[PDB]
């Protein structure tokens, strides 16, 4: 009905602006003339790439978004790779107290982190640590894991187990052809997490503080978080925005390339 | 090997300069890496305790900003310094030094940390929106309710945010009224201790409260700072400000790329290259010249405003001093690098071409560096009866707590306030209550 | 090779025996229905029959060697499930040339294997559609392809007619009697639908609560069901019943008496003399009066009932009142008054209180 | 059979000692803290304190404030990321545009820099330059006042916190083959009714494990709040004061009390949400 | 209220019908059937008429309204659908009162009608569990009683009995005629099975390919089916067509010739002169010569094809040849020769060239 596809198309238009605005503002900030940036104008007249200039130049960013990307991939596949060894235990199979295993599984990632920040850095995490890439990854596994197993056991629920009597049938061989279908039959679920997990990872900004050291081991919101300029005569409000737009838009194209495995998780 | 040393944000670029400057000669003995701290004072506070207390090794040395060595010397955080393997840096210490920055050096018992830079609050103004500026908290109201009725930049651009720089205006006031926070040996509180010290405080109250409770303010006030003053003063809003002289080259440096919508600067054909790569405005002695006499006439300074209009001002001290990383596995070469940073060829530069004032005293004798510095004349004056602060080790928790109990600013009981004060810092005198 | 089951049962603690000790020797090449209502354990015996369950009393060998636990892939055999599990995450060629590249074949000459499997099975012309994108009833006959490419030495299957047309599904089932043929291959499937199963088995075993109910061919089966209940159970419409009391020279019925055959009354004689009985009344036994030959009006009991229902299927009339099958040739109709006529030798009898078939061999 | 029960458990057995390790001994050392009575400037002479540590932020109306702003921005902020979510979830299924684009839309605040978020908002409620307080009518300064900064920070972090929880609710219907809504329809139809009364029902443990998380990640806070305020118009969020006393002051002794009794803060509303509700994992 | 589909066709993209304008119309109180193969439309035409799937074109009207558009609470009516849904999270007796509760009848009022509706289509005992407890069948004949309680102006229905086994498939089915009889209801039930069909039918349309092939009685289709399509879809085993060609007498068959009945050969030659003719005959008719009477052997042509094969089913000896079904009363065996006879009275005409039924009314 025409009417209702109205109805639809306006609400279809308004949300994804809803969505969007909060970046354009930033954007737009980050192109306007140090002149114009105190006018209350949207309108990005006038531009300049040279904030973007000065975030290129020098390390400042790059070092800090380099030390990111890292300790996020390798914190991602040793979350998922415990996650997957053990996700098999509580959604594939049984044992006794399984419920209450996926029972405190469900909490023990989603705490608040101020509470564990002090006694990391009073034992060897800010003791036998400090300034080390092991140092800033045990709490990220820490957070990861019991999001990996919660949402790797979703992720086996939506599987049965009966194509794997039909393999006993064609082969009873544990692994061998069987792993060669039933890994098959898990990759979409294990991709999804690893996407999710990442994301959620990368986003951290208290640990990410509160133990970071110099730029080798801290991470790129630190970076923009305590970043002021890079002229202390300008307002550091046009690089500020131009370095935040440069450094939220790279995981974005990422994971929006990468968005149908985790819109099917 | 090479040496870090940690800057406040806000003055990176001085510092890194002068580090290329000196780096140059230092060659092969060692080089320091330029490194960096937030710029709210608390923070830069914070986080160094933080890299501190981690045991970090690789810190080499520190601009401590004074107020915060009394507690580093009680918790034995670097070293008087006696313990220096050279020993003669204690000696490169006094010397030329002022002496109100070596006073900020020396704690009980010993001196800890080579002072550096000081600063103490400059009275700013539009001499083109005013003649002659008040010089007086009564006539600064009342001239900024002249413009607020005129419709022309009635802003005034105090420093109004629920950090230590509120503290520091509010304790220029008291001591400029005569008063004090305690006993000179930190050890009882004496703000309402006598009537006397009562009325000096309560007074300061008043013109705090009377201040931004005035119509046609600005109503961000409330969350403030140097920058956000000085912007607000380019951008227009504000008429007046009592801040430090990094404003003047700030001014300078902003016009000569844009800056003020009253003055060009960057049309003008003698700036044209003034500025450097770096986007530092290193001017020649003529564009110095041009850009000074154009704002000479733009925007006036003047010493701080009085609470009595026939007394000068207790206006307050603050500053830097350099010290040794406690935690540095190398130190000999620490104490060197203090030594030739805090030496006249850095020093000058920094005030100058810098901004920011070295307490090497011949300096201020060059007619070069006097003529590129003119309020050199009214520091120099504001020395000789500058208020200090309590210097105690408990001094970030009594200053915090004061500037907690002070966050209701235009709203104030002025007398009743004065008691809660008086609680909240002898529970901080105490050590006692949770940082709010 | 020969199967063998004798007292093999399943039981779990609930204890419940789910299979109740069954027995039977099954030929080599031989095609078996297992046939019962449902709750019948069937699914419970598929498992079992392929020695992924276990045989928790009894004992079962095949070829003479014992395999009772021995899982699925140690007994050379090919399987369908009921609801036609198949190879997701590859398209049907790719789905059915895996288990014959588990047996591990040249890849061309699998490909050839497959491509005649898609002339064979003929589920479909070769799609390669992704494997939801295909009906049931398809994947069905695509799962139908995995058990032809395997040429086992045995198979088991579960209803997959069920999701067909019955002329498109008996036709796959002749195909699957020609495969199974052409393979000489042990077989059984489970059938509900008694026409499909009478026209597949080499023998049928007949089950209820676990137990063997009996064990023959269709035709015996019909001819000769071992007691009351599967005398119900067998065909469609089943067999009517009806209370009726010894005489000393047959039966006396609700609607008359018959004279039971000498031959029939030395076994009656043989037996005891039972009060009351179930007698057991083919509906195609039963006729219009008016129709009959000379032998049959003097050898037929013929009797008086109202047509109360009178359902027309072309050739007959099933006339329901108790149903009988008069061909359609009788003009009767709903509500009706007609005397319907019955052959003495289409009856059978049980004894009422124990259901135990009087009237068998 | 003991084989399948010690495979499994061998499969645990890294998963489960280290999640030991790396919490636990740090809780049972936090609580031993909370019996010291301690300061990093001076950590030697530390005695015991006879439950003073706790008597003390019991005591404190600063605590308790900050525990109150806590409660009135998470429940707020929980009601509000619900109610929301749920029609994000409805239109990102039900569209009759290509999914990829509300797909899409939802992805990026969902996945955005926390930080940068709460700068974006920062700068557009600072008054004059921000656009969105500069259209208000004058003297509104909407940064100085309690209450419209906290409503500004709600209205902050819903740009980040709800995307996530549609998503969640997204999977949560993803579970629903939609023929079961049709089969609704069939007889119930007018979907106003006919949508939430199957949905009420429908949705077990979709929904509700999509609140009780949300719930603790507001209650997780420790940035929009801190950067927007640094705990100003006595807008200090527990997190915040958490950090000023360790931080600021080093009173371990309190800011180890201050964390357990955090931790008791989330085990209750954690408890509650096994005890009540029913609010059993999705596998039950 | 009576219905009318005037016209109504639907079409969608790959544009393409699903319905071709396939047009009908069911009298008030009426009992019709649907029946055709896999994605011949009828899912299509049932959610058509909900005004749930749009009518792409043509005029769904009832009671006076065109109502193609109008949702299901406007229609008033109801499906008993084919997914046989009742409500998990809820109770079997809460899925049977959720209707009860849209109506929000009284308390008691709603206990009243319940336990007739639960004494009615009483698949469990009124076991009242969480459903998910339940076989599937059950739930069939649950959701069955669960739509039927409401008695709304018309009921669809879709074919339900194929979740059950044909005993109770059949006593549901009476039951389901004696619901609607007791409703007097407009009411069709769906089905691919025309032996459920030509019992259940006041009246059966007929569809292939979203088109309607003929509509009538199911005796009418049976006597006269409109097209060679329909005529191989009624009856089973379904009617032999032979290739066969006209003589000035009637025909000439793949064996011999015969004579035609006047009347059609009156019509015969209203018609034109065809090259190719499928003589269409049910196989039943076909019997051993052996068996035949003098005034069969006048009315019947008799003729020798081997028996290729012959199954035997206890009604039919089942020759294959094609298929020749002879009464099983022949004891004719697999392979054997044989003379095969049929009465020249039954055979229908179709022009082989266009599939028309030349013998049809
Ligand atoms: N874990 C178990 N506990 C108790 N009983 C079990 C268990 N596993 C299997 N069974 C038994 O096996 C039977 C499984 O169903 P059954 O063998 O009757 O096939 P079915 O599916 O009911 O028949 P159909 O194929 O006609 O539906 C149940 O009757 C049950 O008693
Ligand atoms: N979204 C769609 N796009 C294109 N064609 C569609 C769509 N939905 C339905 N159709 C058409 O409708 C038909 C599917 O419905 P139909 O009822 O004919 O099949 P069915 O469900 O197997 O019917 P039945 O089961 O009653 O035999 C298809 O042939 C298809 O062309
Ligand atoms: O002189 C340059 C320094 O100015 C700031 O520090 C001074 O002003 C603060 C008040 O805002 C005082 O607390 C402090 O004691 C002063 O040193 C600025 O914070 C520094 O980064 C500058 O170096």
């Amino acid at each position: 009905d025409a009417r209702r596809a109205t109805w639809w198309s306006v609400v279809n238009i308004l949300v994804i602006v809803y969505a969007l605005i909060p970046v354009l503002w930033i954007l737009s900030l980050s192109l306007k003339p140090t002149s114009s940036v105190k006018d209350g104008k949207l309108i990005p007249t006038e531009i300049t790439f040279a904030n973007y200039k000065a975030i290129f130049s020098g390390d400042a960013f790059t070092s800090a978004l380099f030390n990111s990307i890292g300790i996020g991939l390798i914190t991602t596949i040793i979350a998922v790779v415990i996650g997957g060894m053990a996700a098999y235990a509580v959604a594939r199979l049984q044992f006794p107290g399984k419920q209450l295993l996926i029972g405190v599984a469900l909490l023990i990632a989603m705490f608040p982190h101020i509470s564990l920040v002090t006694p990391i850095f009073n034992m060897w995490r800010g003791i036998g640590l400090f300034d080390t890439w092991p140092g800033l990854i045990i709490p990220y596994i820490t957070f990861a894991l019991p999001l990996a197993i919660y949402t790797l056991s979703a992720f086996f629920r939506e599987i049965p187990w009966d194509l794997e009597k039909a393999a006993k049938m064609d082969g009873a061989t544990p692994a061998q052809a069987f792993r060669k279908v039933i890994a098959p039959l898990a990759a979409p679920g294990i991709v999804t997490a690893a996407i999710l997990v990442f994301i959620f990872a990368w986003n951290d900004l208290l640990l990410a503080l509160s133990l970071t050291a110099t730029q080798r081991a801290i991470t790129a919101p630190v970076a923009i978080a305590n970043f002021t300029g890079s002229s202390q005569f300008e307002e550091p409000t046009g690089s500020i925005a131009a370095g935040a737009m440069v450094i939220t838009i790279p995981i974005i194209i990422f994971v929006l390339i990468f968005q149908r495995r985790i819109v099917a998780g | 090997i090479v040496i870090n040393y940690y800057t406040p944000a806000n003055e990176e670029a001085t510092f890194k300069a002068v580090a290329n400057r000196c780096n140059e000669q230092l060659g092969g003995r060692f080089q320091i890496a330029q490194r960096n701290l937030p710029k709210g004072a608390d923070d830069q506070r914070l986080q160094l305790a933080r890299r501190l207390t981690g045991n970090d090794k690789s810190l080499d040395v520190m601009a401590l900003d004074v107020v915060w060595t009394a507690e580093f010397a009680e918790a034995g955080w670097a070293v008087p310094l006696s313990e220096d393997p050279a020993g003669l840096a204690e000696a490169d210490a006094t010397e030329n030094t002022l002496p109100g920055p070596l006073e900020t050096a020396r704690w009980q018992d010993e001196l800890y940390a080579a002072p550096i830079t000081t600063n103490t609050q400059l009275l700013w103004y539009r001499a083109d929106l005013m003649p002659a500026p008040p010089t007086t908290w009564d006539g600064m109201l009342d001239e900024a309710n002249r413009l607020y009725r005129e419709g022309g930049p009635s802003w005034i651009a105090v420093q109004g945010k629920q950090y230590e720089g509120m503290v520091v205006w509010f304790n220029t006031l008291l001591q400029s009224a005569g008063g004090q926070v305690l006993s000179d040996d930190g050890q009882r509180v004496t703000l309402t201790d006598t009537p006397e010290h009562r009325a000096a405080t309560v007074k300061a109250l008043r013109i705090i409260k009377s201040v931004a409770t005035a119509p046609g303010a600005d109503p961000s006030i409330t969350q403030t700072d140097e920058n956000t003053a000085r912007l607000a003063l380019e951008q227009g809003k504000a008429a007046l400000e009592v801040n430090w002289p990094y404003v003047l080259p700030s001014l300078l440096e902003n016009a000569v790329k844009g800056g003020v919508s009253f003055l060009p600067l960057d049309g003008d054909p003698a700036l044209q290259g003034s500025i450097n790569d770096v986007g530092t405005f290193s001017p020649t002695d003529e564009q110095f010249d041009i850009a000074f006499d154009a704002s000479k006439k733009v925007f006036g300074f003047a010493p701080y405003p009085g609470v009595n209009p026939d007394e000068p001002a207790r206006v307050t001290l603050g500053g830097l001093n350099l010290a040794v990383a406690s935690t540095s596995q190398h130190k000999a070469e620490a104490f060197e690098a203090i030594r030739c940073l805090r030496n006249v060829e850095n020093q000058r530069y920094t005030s100058i071409e810098g901004g920011l004032p070295a307490v090497r005293t011949s300096l201020y004798d060059d007619p070069a560096f006097q003529k590129k510095y003119p309020q050199y004349e009214i520091i120099r004056q504001q020395l000789t009866n500058a208020a200090v602060r309590p210097a105690t080790p408990v001094y970030q928790a009594v200053s915090t707590r004061m500037s907690a109990t002070l966050a209701p600013i235009s709203d104030i009981d002025p007398e009743r306030t004065a008691d809660e004060l008086t609680e909240a810092v002898q529970k901080a005198i105490d050590g006692k209550g949770l940082i709010p | 090779a020969e199967i063998v089951l004798d007292r093999v049962t399943k039981s779990y603690p609930d204890v419940r025996a789910a299979v109740k000790e069954f027995s039977m020797t099954i030929a080599d090449g031989e095609f078996i229905i297992l046939v019962g209502p449902s709750g019948c354990g069937k699914s419970t015996t598929l498992n079992m029959i392929a020695g992924l369950e276990e045989i928790t009393s009894g004992e079962l060998r095949i070829g003479g060697e014992r395999v009772n636990e021995k899982a699925p892939k140690d007994r050379d055999i090919a399987m369908v499930f009921q609801s036609y599990a198949l190879y997701p995450h590859m398209t049907v060629r790719q789905n059915i040339a895996f288990p014959l590249t588990l047996a591990k074949v040249p890849k061309a000459e699998i490909a050839a294997k497959v491509e005649e499997t898609a002339k064979i099975l003929d589920l479909s012309e070769l799609l390669d559609r992704k494997p939801g994108q295909l009906s049931g009833g398809q994947r069905q006959r695509v799962a139908m392809g995995r058990a032809i490419v395997r040429s086992p030495k045995a198979f088991l299957m579960d209803q997959p007619l069920s999701n067909l047309d019955a002329k498109l599904r008996v036709q796959m089932r002749a195909e699957i009697s020609r495969l199974q043929d052409r393979l000489g291959t042990t077989t059984v499937y489970v059938t509900h639908d008694q026409t499909e199963a009478m026209t597949l088995g080499d023998r049928v075993v007949v089950m209820l609560a676990g137990e063997v109910q009996q064990i023959g061919t269709p035709d015996e089966l019909y001819s000769s069901p071992a007691n009351l209940f599967v005398a119900g159970f067998i065909g469609s419409p089943a067999m009517n019943f009806f209370p009726a009391t010894r005489t000393d020279v047959g039966v006396r019925l609700p609607f008359g008496e018959v004279t039971l055959t000498p031959h029939m009354l030395d076994l009656l004689d043989k037996q005891a003399r039972p009060e009351n009985i179930i007698v057991g009344i083919r509906p195609e036994h039963i006729e219009d009066s008016a129709l009959l030959d000379g032998y049959a009006r003097i050898r037929a009991l013929t009797f008086s009932v109202r047509a109360d229902i009178v359902e027309s299927l072309g050739a007959d009339k099933y006339v329901h009142f108790f149903i009988a099958r008069v061909s359609a040739d009788s003009r009767v109709r709903t509500g009706e008054q007609i005397e319907l006529a019955i052959d003495t030798t289409k009856l059978s009898i049980f004894d009422a209180a124990t259901g135990l078939n009087l009237t068998r061999d | 059979k003991k084989s399948e029960r010690r495979l499994a458990f061998w499969l645990i057995a890294p998963a489960v000692l280290l999640m030991l390790a790396v919490t636990a001994y740090p809780i049972g050392y936090a609580v031993w803290l909370s019996l010291q009575r301690y300061n990093l400037a001076e950590p030697h002479d530390t005695e015991f304190i006879g439950l003073a540590n706790y008597v003390t932020v019991l005591t404190d109306g600063y605590w308790w404030t900050a525990f109150a702003v806590t409660l009135g921005i998470t429940v707020v902020s929980v009601a509000i990321e619900f109610a929301l979510g749920l029609a994000l979830a409805l239109v990102m299924h039900r569209t009759i545009f290509g999914k990829g684009a509300v797909r899409t839309a939802i992805l990026i605040p969902y996945g955005i820099v926390t930080v940068a978020a709460s700068y974006s908002w920062y700068y557009a409620w600072t008054p004059g330059t921000g656009y969105l307080a500069n259209l208000l009518p004058e003297g509104s300064a909407p940064l100085t006042d309690q209450l419209p900064s906290l409503a500004i920070v709600v209205l902050a972090e819903v740009w980040k916190t709800t995307p996530f929880m549609a998503l969640l609710l997204l999977a949560g219907l993803a579970l629903v083959p939609q023929d079961l809504l049709n089969a609704a329809q069939v007889d119930g139809a007018g979907p106003w009714k006919r949508l939430t009364k199957v949905i009420l029902p429908m949705i077990k443990p979709a929904i509700l494990v999509a609140l009780l998380f949300r719930t603790l990640d507001a209650f997780r806070i420790f940035d929009n709040i801190y950067i927007l305020t640094g705990g100003s118009n006595d807008t200090g969020s527990v997190s915040i004061l958490g950090y000023d006393n360790l931080f600021k002051a080093f009173n371990v002794g309190l800011g180890s009390a201050i964390s357990v009794l955090i931790f008791l803060s989330v085990a209750i509303i954690a408890f509650i949400y096994i005890k009540i509700f029913g609010a059993a994992a999705p596998g039950s």
